[PDB]
């Protein structure tokens, strides 16, 4: 399964809003007018079709297993703050958690060229 | 890689 952080496990989960914040469709109608279950933000309840969020099927399965925050609610999993600069918070390509570049270990100052994954998602070494 | 900023742009705002 996907590992949860201790602070995620016991947090309140917002009532989910049963329509997509991007296209205004319910689970019955994504942008292609096809059924598609929503992913919902645990902080504000805003939802999105995975297709409208531009998630792959593989990321979708993983995010559905976790306490996920929407793009606007995303807070850094290390310091727990938003901070003022949005091009500074990376989103993990394995679990979609946010981390400020400055909060990575070691800190980053430049964008990775390809995928980026957080320390939670990197496996333990032999 | 993605950031909050690129995700907003990718998904429409
Ligand atoms: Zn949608
Ligand atoms: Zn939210
Ligand atoms: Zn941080
Ligand atoms: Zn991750």
């Amino acid at each position: 399964h996907m590992l949860e952080l201790p602070h995620e496990k016991d947090k309140p989960v917002a009532e989910p809003i049963p329509i997509c914040s991007f296209c205004l469709g319910t689970k019955e109608q994504n942008r292609e007018k096809k059924p598609e279950e929503l992913i919902s933000c645990a902080d504000c309840g805003n939802s999105g079709h995975p297709s409208c969020l531009k998630f792959s099927p593989e990321l979708t399965v993983r995010v559905k297993a976790l306490r996920w925050q929407c793009i606007e609610c995303k807070t850094c999993s290390s310091c727990r703050d938003q901070g003022k600069n949005a091009d500074n918070m990376l989103f993990c390509d394995s679990c979609d958690r946010g981390f400020h570049m400055e909060c990575c270990d070691p800190p980053l100052t430049r964008m990775p060229k390809g995928m980026w994954i957080c320390q939670i998602c990197r496996p333990r070494k032999k | 890689a993605r950031t909050k900023q690129t995700a907003r742009k990718s998904t429409g705002g």
